[PDB]
């Protein structure tokens, strides 16, 4: 950007911005049981 | 007035994860004309 | 059909199921045929 | 159907919906329809 | 069929049933009529 003595309009520069865009989502899962599952099975910790 | 958030409630093997809400408005309306004659009705075109 | 909101977006309604498995889909005709009496009430398609 | 009695009333079954609306009706055929598993085991009418 | 087990080892699977009550059974075939949406969704039902 060289000015000679003169000067005036002679070096315009610009400026710029940029935007960044985030999502969140929803995930899960589940799972079910019965008690007859739980009372008659061979073990004693199985929800555990 | 039964109003059931979403959370802990309104949990079953339907959905698992709440994420509904419920509010129900119940109510009982009766009336008794006692004196129809005291009554008066006039109808027309406007 | 991937997500719950894909039936509803459709129009296609779902059913919890309750003693085993997920959700059952139901459609218009799938709803109206399903409430038939005799022969009279199901569809011309049907 | 006006009221909820009239499903009973005709003998028709009435399930609740969840994710969507509510209240499809089930008839004995759409049932037997909607019980089948194989061609064999649909009713005669369709 | 007997109980609810007898359903289960089938395949077939059953909902519940609010206003009237009993537990209606869905089939295989039964499903994908029940979720048509137009005439051309039938399973080769007619």
């Amino acid at each position: 950007p060289a000015l000679t003595e003169n000067g005036g309009r002679v070096n315009r520069v610009g400026f710029t911005r940029i935007q960044l865009i985030g999502s969140i989502k929803k995930f899960g899962f589940f799972y079910e049981w019965t008690q007859e599952a739980m009372d008659f099975d061979t073990d004693e910790e199985l929800d555990s | 007035t039964y109003t059931k958030k979403p959370g802990i409630e309104t949990v079953s093997y339907a959905d698992p994860y709440g994420e509904m809400g419920l509010t129900s408005i119940k109510w009982y309306y009766g009336s008794l004309i006692l004196r129809p004659e005291w009554i008066a009705l006039f109808k027309t075109v406007a | 059909y991937s997500d719950v909101d894909a039936i509803l977006a459709d129009g296609k309604q779902a059913v919890a199921v309750k003693h085993g498995g997920g959700l059952v889909v139901v459609g218009e005709l799938g709803a109206q045929v399903l409430a038939a009496k005799d022969v009279s009430e199901l569809p011309d398609g049907v």
